[PDB]
């Protein structure tokens, strides 16, 4: 068959901590068609090159794909040490990865745009007897654990969240912090790529 | 932000003791919200009397 | 011309982990010369018999010679599986080789103790992404990936050494541990020979 | 011992790190000292591990 890029260009995409992914195997794949429709404005690949990742045949695919604002490049790198990859969304360096960040021109129009970006400035779970502040650090591969808590889009920059998690749960409190960023006139999406290498999700002819 | 935060915090935790282990925690915490991010202290201490 | 082995008694020679490695092609050799400037105390051929690892032709010869003391005798040796071959030094499986233990006599005037034995007990790689560790075995005629980290000499008996890798490179830590005999009164060395099969090294007669 | 010459080591910079505020550092300092402590077969040099953590 093909591997289906429907839902991307589909409804409006999720936040950062909140990022949408797609896993393709045994399919056939055309990476620079996806592309071709953004205006990518950044592309940095670790551990494969920006013109290896549509040419090799891979075992599986994941495809995670947000709302992220270009303001932000910063933050998102493997390299990087700010709130995104603490709290939002983090990467795995054991597989070959790749970041995008790209444009919604105006012709496609089918990606409807959120009213702000927003992303997890702290996650603490704070403890009982110990009265200790431990950080929740999000894993690869995975959700942060105050997504229960944080909307679909923060409200304000500086807005708190509170859920009392019960004495089974290990008692304390599961707090968290939101932060805002301008819309802008076009939206702005990112893409984090991680390729695995039987190889049956490969390029179409 | 975190004033009206702790403020919501501080109310229930009004309508708790006198109604002591939740107070106590409802205090922790927003001593913890006050501290992570001024007068908040000290409506803090006001309100520990 | 005679192949020359000055390299051998011109110097300190080096740990097991830094075995110094001469290639000869193309010359002639008298091995029973070279083993009577020392007191063999063991000599163990594979894949080739001991009196005619000096009479046959080869293609090529390599010597590695390093610092070596008897009381650890038992851990060099092909069919060992020991620290010394898993983390130090091994030789390839397909060639004929040979093991030679040696003591170096008072007479000889130029070579240098150094101040203890030393050797690479642990070397494994930390994986953050799970959180696992794996051992970093070393392939034939290769060094060990932890030698760029454990210094010339282990200072102590027990000593741990750590390098953070990179997320090109994957993550993690690389992390190593030494361990020391003391020196003995005369300084015991050790080589291996490898033999391949024109065969231009032939012996001087 | 040769291991908490090395733990001590990885502690003080797990401190300066976390004085710095890179979180994710501290993890994977915290993460060695550990490691090394629990390889070393040293229950004792885990607790006061344990406590660097609780004063931290
Ligand atoms: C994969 O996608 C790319 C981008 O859409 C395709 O490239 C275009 O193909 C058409 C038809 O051959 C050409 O007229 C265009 O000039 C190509 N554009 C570029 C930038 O090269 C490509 O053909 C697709 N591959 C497959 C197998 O469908
Ligand atoms: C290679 O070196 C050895 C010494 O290690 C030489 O051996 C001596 O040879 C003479 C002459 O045959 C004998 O009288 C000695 O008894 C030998 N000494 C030993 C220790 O065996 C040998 O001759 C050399 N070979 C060549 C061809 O130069
Ligand atoms: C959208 O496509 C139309 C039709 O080709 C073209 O005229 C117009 O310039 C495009 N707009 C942009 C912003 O690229
Ligand atoms: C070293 O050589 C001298 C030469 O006079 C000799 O007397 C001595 O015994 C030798 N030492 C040994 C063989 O250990």
């Amino acid at each position: 068959v093909e591997c289906d890029f429907s839902p991307l260009l589909s409804g409006t995409p999720p936040q950062v901590y909140n990022f949408k992914r797609l896993v393709f195997t045994n399919c056939n794949y055309n990476l620079t068609k996806l592309l071709s429709l953004f205006s990518v404005n950044d592309f940095t690949c670790s551990q494969i090159s920006p013109a290896a990742i549509a040419s090799n045949c891979y075992s599986s695919l994941i495809l995670d794909y947000f709302s992220y604002p270009l303001s932000m490049k910063s933050d998102l790198s493997v390299s990087s040490a700010g709130p995104i990859s603490q709290f939002n969304y983090k990467q795995s360096f054991s597989n070959p990865t790749c970041l995008i960040l790209a444009t919604v021109p105006h012709n496609l129009t089918t990606i409807t745009k959120p009213l702000k970006y927003s992303y997890i400035n702290k996650c603490s779970r704070l403890l009982s007897d110990d009265r200790t502040e431990v950080p929740q650090l999000v894993n690869a591969n995975q959700y942060s654990p105050c997504v229960s808590i944080v909307p679909s889009t923060v409200w304000e920059d500086g807005d708190y969240y509170r859920k009392q998690l019960s004495p089974l749960e290990g008692g304390g409190w599961l707090v968290a912090s939101g932060s805002t960023v301008a819309m802008t006139e076009q939206l702005q999406m990112g893409f984090g790529i991680t390729v695995q290498y039987t190889n049956s999700v490969c390029p179409k002819l | 932000p975190v004033k009206r935060f702790v403020r919501e915090v501080l109310e229930e935790a009004e309508e708790a003791y006198e109604k002591r282990r939740q107070f106590e925690e409802l205090l922790w915490l927003a001593e913890w919200a006050a501290r992570d991010a001024e007068e908040l202290e000290e409506e803090i201490r006001e309100f520990e009397k």
